[PDB]
């Protein structure tokens, strides 16, 4: 369900493993709408690690299919997603998403 | 569309004002779930940016500076607030080394004595505990699941004060553009936000320096720039300058009763070291006389207040102590006195202001002598400042049992108490919730388990837990006298609670007595299921007994009794709505009353008669109060009424069917009837000899009731638990002796009827 | 046990709550009447130089005329006000400093009795008569069934007001009575003065024992061991109550007195001399009772002695107070 | 009385012609009529409490009855009126009220009123509502539509 589309400088090889802290300095949208969040407004690029459940697994599906240095753009499907309900004044249902990622990965 | 274009739009400018007071409200004090969920409509680098503008239609900056304070620090700042006039400390040699602290050119109590905005206070002041906002993060299915929202605050700081001294230097010119077409637009609800940050404790001593240094000259640190006071200006600055200065002089008030404890914690330890001494000597080195044992009576034959108290006005008097104390330490604690006086607002004489008190009592009054003064606000704020910078000393007189000091090797538990508390003072202003009261009874749980609460009780009469956790049960059981009586089982808990803060004291239980009409007030809305029950901790008031019955006030005596009426009345319609048969009264209500009037007299033994005699006679007076099967205005039998009630227990065709039975409940009724009427004896050997007037309410008692029915209640068996088993839920081995304790106070056997 | 082998903490608590001989609680006197001619020479300041044929309000008049605003507001209740009562307090200490305190053979001349009627009289313009004698006129509209400290305060300022004559204020207050045409201000007064207390023998017998049954151990026994505010509890308020109608028509007024007998403008008539009269009807049937428990005896007990001191001089006031009302017929 | 009054009168979608059915003559005067009756229904409440506090049985009524052709002007008024000083209206919501508030919003258009009168449905006076709120904040459609 998950689909990446990359735009890639990098190295291309380096792909975040599992036991890993990634750090990716982001930014969402919505399916013909507008953002909801953004690491880059905040100065903090969100340092979480892999295969915890931290994140929904949509990001995490897109994640384990990059790289370091890379740049993707990142659909998610809802079922995947928070989307049968959604976060609750932030995100209606069936919502589905998409990410802007920059990121270094300090394993 | 750019947003300055608002300026001549002015239809749209409304209602982003009006959307922006919406999220203003709606981001409710103490809702954090939206604040973190508010941060995707808007944005943190947005708002900075907003807040850095000077281009706008006016109500919108301030909005958004109000938006800010509502998300990122309005829970923080009240939060504060309730644990801000609350003057504890932990021993510590931060604590020792604190005074007045004039240091310079040992004149300094005289001179310039310090500031407040200083350094170390070494109080209890809990953290805000942020979170910081994400949405990404998957939901957790239960918890508060937020804190509330982050944001850097030092950078923000930094950014706020050169937006300070920036519109200081704007408005030192005349300008004929403000920020907003007006000044208050730009002397604005930034001062809300440097006030809002200074409560919650952000500043470092340079920045409240920087911002005192904003009112320069009357300050003049020790070491044209016209400050931002002495101008002319509009009034809710005014209101806005006086919440500002009303940190500076609770942080004086602050400084000031930590120095006290400063002082106190050295004297007490000398003075009881030269108690010991003084023992010492006295015991050990006696060489009795008649001196020996005067000196000898203080310490054996006086409690440690009353020795600290004689110890004390030996320790000061107008020359007529008769004192055993050392004319050295009497010296100190007399110039720690006049010190203290001094940095209390009087000269002691038996422009330059160079203070915040004089400066003050100037400005004011300046200010009164500029234009006639609407917004009462502005009136009461500048009265209660202007009272307080004179009077001060009396504030520290009400400031002086709010205090309480205690050692280290606590504060551990302490923290984790006061933010309890403090989530319990967010919970108190909230309408109540089920998340809320299951939050509220993790919280009770916590409180009880801690050791502390019974270790220092004192000072949460101090504090005035017990006022609050009752206010919040009034709260969910108010309103709806009977209709709504939702969210109970938090009722429960904290009904528990108070009854064992009541429990562990001497004057808990009296804190709760003055209380005690309000709670028999709410007992009439009880009297239902069952769990700690207000009647019933009101109950657990008095049973300490011997101090309170007797300054006990009748009018409460008449309400139990007219609930009892009602109780013998009304068939219980909260019991009746299961199937059961419709009995014009309920046993189970007056068992669940009679109990505190049992209470009223039972552990003090052979208890009174001032209270008996009003007891009785009401109860004579309304004889629907007994069982009226017993005590009926025509044919009503006793032992007819419990052969009623056996027949029904043992034959639950004609009974009620949950987890409660009928007879059990009416003999269980009658026996508490008995068991209080027998310690609402009318006297004891003492009086019934050299007496009549209880022998009357004896002769009234037996007139009511005969014997040769209360042996018949001891005619009235049960089997035993062998093959097999029994179950006590439809009679009791207790209740038959019940009756014993009331016949042994009323009649007592001679010759034969113990043979019988 | 000793004061020492004690904890220092529980040590340093007791220290600064039995801080006695040394406590707060001295004499000060520097925030009565250095603060209070401040504002009154404040609003002549000279540099609020207008002179628009109409001077504008003093600080004082400010502060009388909030709390004037805060009184006639509607509601049913009133908060406790702390700041009315302290700043109730403070007016009241100051014009009384003349009357307490400034009035072993002090054989005072007749010249230095005219100097202390002065130094009264200017205080009492010094706390706007002008003003503040409508306000606690205006108060007692609003505390109306309550015995709150904000009315004994307010009863208080008004005896501190009006001490000495004072006719001036009295013609003042009876302007605005015949200008405000309100009931309120009798209903509230009846109602008052129907709930003063009077001597009770079952609480004197209950608080006898227990002062009888001082038992009590350590920390225990400090609590209540007086007590004394069981029986009548309200001689500071009842005796200024009975003061404060005195102390309106001590001049020979003759209309003042019509106006306490009956309210003509108003719709409804009270009389509270009744109200006195029944309240003296069941002051001395209470003190009939006291007579009969202690006629068995031939001795009395000490407190039995030192309330009915007070119980006499309760009914001493009363009696001035009627005597007051139609000496001058 | 007043109530039945309109009861009786709110059965007119148009009140052209189908107000005549006593002709013309007087349906002319209706929509004046019916204006002014829910301006009295506001005057009467305005800083009453014992008024206000009766439309707990009448709250799902009112929102429901907005005739949308004469209630902007002052049934938006009166539920503004009741909604301020009664906290006992405030606390019996059903959800389906604000969602009927919103559509209003939309077919409306971007009015301020609306929007000071949810500011009111979230705090009476000091207590806040929490359940109302969370509704507010989902239904504000986060699609941002």
């Amino acid at each position: 369900g998950v689909e990446i589309e990359t735009i890639s400088p990098g190295d291309g090889r380096t792909f975040p493993k599992k036991g890993q802290t990634c750090v990716v300095h982001y930014t969402g949208m919505l399916q013909n709408g507008k953002k909801f969040d953004s690491s880059r407004d905040r100065n903090k690029p969100f340092k979480f690690r892999i295969g915890k459940q931290e994140v929904i697994k949509g990001f995490e599906e897109g994640a384990a299919q990059m790289s370091l240095g890379q740049r993707a753009k990142l659909t998610c499907t809802p079922d995947v997603a928070y989307g049968a309900t959604g976060h609750p004044g932030v995100i209606p249902p069936n919502a589905t998403l998409i990410f802007d990622v920059e990121l270094l990965n300090l394993e | 569309m750019d947003i300055l274009e608002l300026s001549e739009r002015l239809d749209l400018q409304r209602f982003h004002s009006h959307t922006l007071r919406l999220y203003r409200a709606v981001c409710a004090l103490g809702n954090n779930r939206v604040a973190h969920a508010l941060c995707s409509h808007v944005d943190q680098a947005q708002l900075l940016h907003a807040l850095e503008d000077a281009h706008l239609p006016g109500p919108l900056r301030a909005g958004y500076y109000d938006l800010l304070i509502s998300i990122h620090l309005e829970s923080a700042c009240r939060s504060r607030r309730s644990m801000l006039s609350e003057y504890i400390v932990p021993l510590t040699p931060e604590t020792r080394a604190i005074t007045l602290f004039p240091p310079g050119r040992k004149g300094g109590n005289a001179r310039r004595h310090g500031l407040p905005g200083v350094g170390v206070t070494t109080s209890l002041r809990p953290p805000h505990h942020f979170s910081p906002p994400c949405f990404v993060a998957a939901l957790p299915a239960e918890a508060p699941a937020r804190l509330s929202p982050a944001i850097p605050l030092e950078a923000l700081r930094d950014k706020a004060l050169r937006m300070l001294g920036e519109a200081v230097r704007d408005g030192g010119q005349h300008a004929r553009d403000p920020v907003g077409g007006s000044v208050e637009f730009q002397f604005v609800p930034v001062l809300k936000l440097v006030s809002t940050l200074l409560v919650m404790g952000i500043f470092g001593d340079e920045d409240v320096k920087q911002i005192l240094k904003m009112i320069e000259p009357e300050v003049f640190t020790e070491e044209l720039e016209e400050g931002l006071l002495q101008m002319k200006l509009p009034e809710s600055v005014k209101l806005q300058m006086c919440n500002l200065l009303e940190y500076f002089c609770d942080q004086e008030l602050q400084h000031r009763v930590e120095s006290l404890a400063a002082f106190a914690e050295r004297y007490v330890d000398k003075l009881q070291a030269n108690q010991r001494s003084r023992y010492a000597l006295l015991m050990r080195a006696f060489t009795m006389s008649a001196a020996e044992t005067a000196r000898r009576t203080r310490e054996f034959r006086s409690p440690p207040q009353e020795q600290i108290n004689m110890l004390l006005h030996f320790k000061d008097e107008a020359d007529e102590e008769d004192c055993p104390l050392p004319e050295d330490i009497r010296q100190d604690l007399q110039d720690f006195h006049q010190d203290l006086l001094a940095h209390c607002g009087i000269q002691l004489e038996g422009k330059k202001p160079q203070s915040l008190q004089e400066l003050v009592s100037h400005m004011v009054v300046r200010w009164a002598q500029e234009d006639y003064v609407q917004s009462p606000e502005l009136v009461r704020a500048m009265f209660s400042l202007l009272h307080r910078q004179y009077d001060g000393l009396g504030e520290l007189l009400r400031a002086l049992p709010r205090a309480y000091t205690i050692s280290p090797s606590s504060v551990e538990d302490t923290m984790s108490l006061l933010e309890c508390l403090g989530q319990i003072r967010s919970l108190l202003i909230v309408q109540m919730g089920p998340q809320e009261e299951n939050l509220m009874i993790q919280s009770i749980g916590n409180i009880m388990n801690n050791k502390v609460f019974y270790q220092h009780p004192n000072l949460m009469r101090a504090l005035g837990m017990h006022e609050t956790v009752m206010e919040v049960m009034v709260n969910v059981l108010g309103g709806g006298e009977t209709k709504e009586i939702r969210f109970p089982k938090m009722v429960t808990s904290c009904c528990r609670f108070l009854c064992y803060f009541c429990r562990i004291s001497r004057q808990n239980q009296r804190s709760m007595f003055d209380h005690l009409s309000y709670l028999l007030e709410n007992s009439g809305i009880g009297l239902g299921m069952q769990g700690s029950t207000p009647l019933d901790v009101a109950a657990a008031s008095v049973i300490d007994n011997n101090e309170l019955a007797l300054a006990l006030q009748e009018q409460d005596l008449e309400k139990v009794v007219s609930y009892l009426a009602g109780c013998g009345l009304q068939s219980c319609p909260m019991l009746l709505a299961k199937g059961y048969p419709d009995i014009g009264w309920n046993p189970c209500g007056g068992e669940r009353y009679l109990d505190f009037l049992r209470f009223a007299v039972f552990v003090n033994g052979e208890s009174v008669e001032e209270n008996a005699n009003v007891v009785v006679r009401l109860l004579i007076r309304k004889p629907e109060c007994f069982g009226p099967a017993l005590r009926g205005e025509g044919g009503s039998g006793l032992l007819a009424a419990i052969e009623e009630a056996i027949r029904i227990s043992e034959d639950p065709a004609r009974d009620g069917p949950n987890r409660v039975h009928l007879g059990h409940a009416i003999m269980s009724f009658y026996a508490a009837l008995i068991d209080l009427l027998g310690r609402c004896a009318p006297e004891m050997h003492l009086i019934q000899a050299g007496k009549g007037e209880a022998l009357r309410i004896r002769a009234i008692l037996r007139s009511l009731v005969p014997l040769d029915d209360l042996v018949g209640i001891i005619s009235l068996p049960l089997q035993i638990p062998t093959l097999q088993p029994k179950m006590s839920a439809s009679f009791v081995p207790d209740h038959k002796a019940s009756m014993v304790l009331f016949l042994d106070r009323v009649y007592g056997i001679e010759n034969q009827d113990f043979l019988l | 046990t000793p004061l020492y082998n004690l904890p220092t903490h529980r040590a340093c608590n007791m220290f600064l709550e039995s801080y006695k001989a040394a406590w707060i609680l001295t004499e000060d006197h520097s925030f009565e009447d250095r603060m209070i001619d401040d504002l009154s020479k404040a609003g002549e300041q000279e540099e609020e130089e207008e002179e628009v044929e109409e001077k504008k309000p003093d600080p004082l008049h400010q502060l009388v005329l909030h709390f004037s605003r805060t009184a006639l507001t509607e509601k049913s209740k009133l908060d406790e006000d702390y700041l009315y009562m302290a700043y109730a307090d403070i007016m009241a200490k100051s014009c009384h400093l003349e009357e307490g305190g400034e009035n072993e053979e002090v054989e005072v001349s007749f010249e230095e009795k005219e100097m202390e009627k002065q130094r009264l009289l200017y205080q009492q313009s010094r706390l706007h008569t002008r003003g503040a004698a409508e306000m606690v006129l205006q108060m007692i509209s609003a505390c109306k069934g309550e015995t709150g400290a904000m009315v004994s305060s307010t009863l208080k300022l008004g005896i501190s007001i009006l001490n000495g004559g004072n006719a001036e204020v009295q013609q003042k207050m009876l302007d605005y009575l015949k200008d405000k045409k309100e009931v309120g201000f009798f209903q509230s007064i009846q109602a008052l003065m129907q709930t003063c207390s009077v001597l009770d023998l079952n609480a004197f017998e209950r608080q006898n024992k227990a002062e009888g049954l001082g038992m009590v151990n350590e920390d225990g026994t400090v609590i209540n061991r007086q007590n004394g505010e069981k029986v009548m509890a309200d001689d500071e308020f009842t005796q200024d109550l009975f003061r404060f109608l005195q102390l309106l028509c001590e001049g020979h007024n003759n209309d003042f007195q019509n106006y306490l007998r009956t309210q003509t403008g108003n719709t409804t008539t009270i009389n509270i001399i009744i109200c006195t009269v029944d309240y003296l009807l069941r002051l001395q049937e209470s003190i009939s009772d006291f007579y009969w428990y202690y006629s068995g005896k031939d001795v009395i007990e000490e407190q039995g002695k030192r309330n009915f001191s007070k119980a006499m001089s309760v009914a001493k006031q009363v009696f001035n107070s009627l005597t007051e009302y139609i000496q001058g017929p | 009385l007043v109530l039945n009054c309109i009861d009786r009168l709110n059965v007119y979608t148009t009140a052209a012609h189908f107000a005549e059915y006593a002709g013309e003559e007087a349906a002319e005067s209706w929509k004046e009529i019916v204006n002014l009756l829910y301006e009295l229904l506001a005057s009467l409440i305005r800083g009453n409490r014992a008024n206000c506090a009766l439309f707990s049985t009448n709250l799902d009524w009112v929102v429901s009855k907005l005739d949308r052709l004469e209630a902007s002007s002052g049934i938006l008024e009166v539920l503004y009126c009741v909604l301020i000083e009664s906290p006992e209206v405030l606390n019996i919501i059903q959800e389906n009220h604000i969602k009927s508030i919103i559509s209003l919003l939309d077919k409306h258009g971007r009015n301020h009123k609306v929007l000071d009168v949810l500011c009111s449905l979230c705090v009476c006076n000091g207590v806040a509502v929490r359940s109302n709120q969370d509704l507010i904040t989902e239904n504000l459609l986060p699609g941002r539509e």
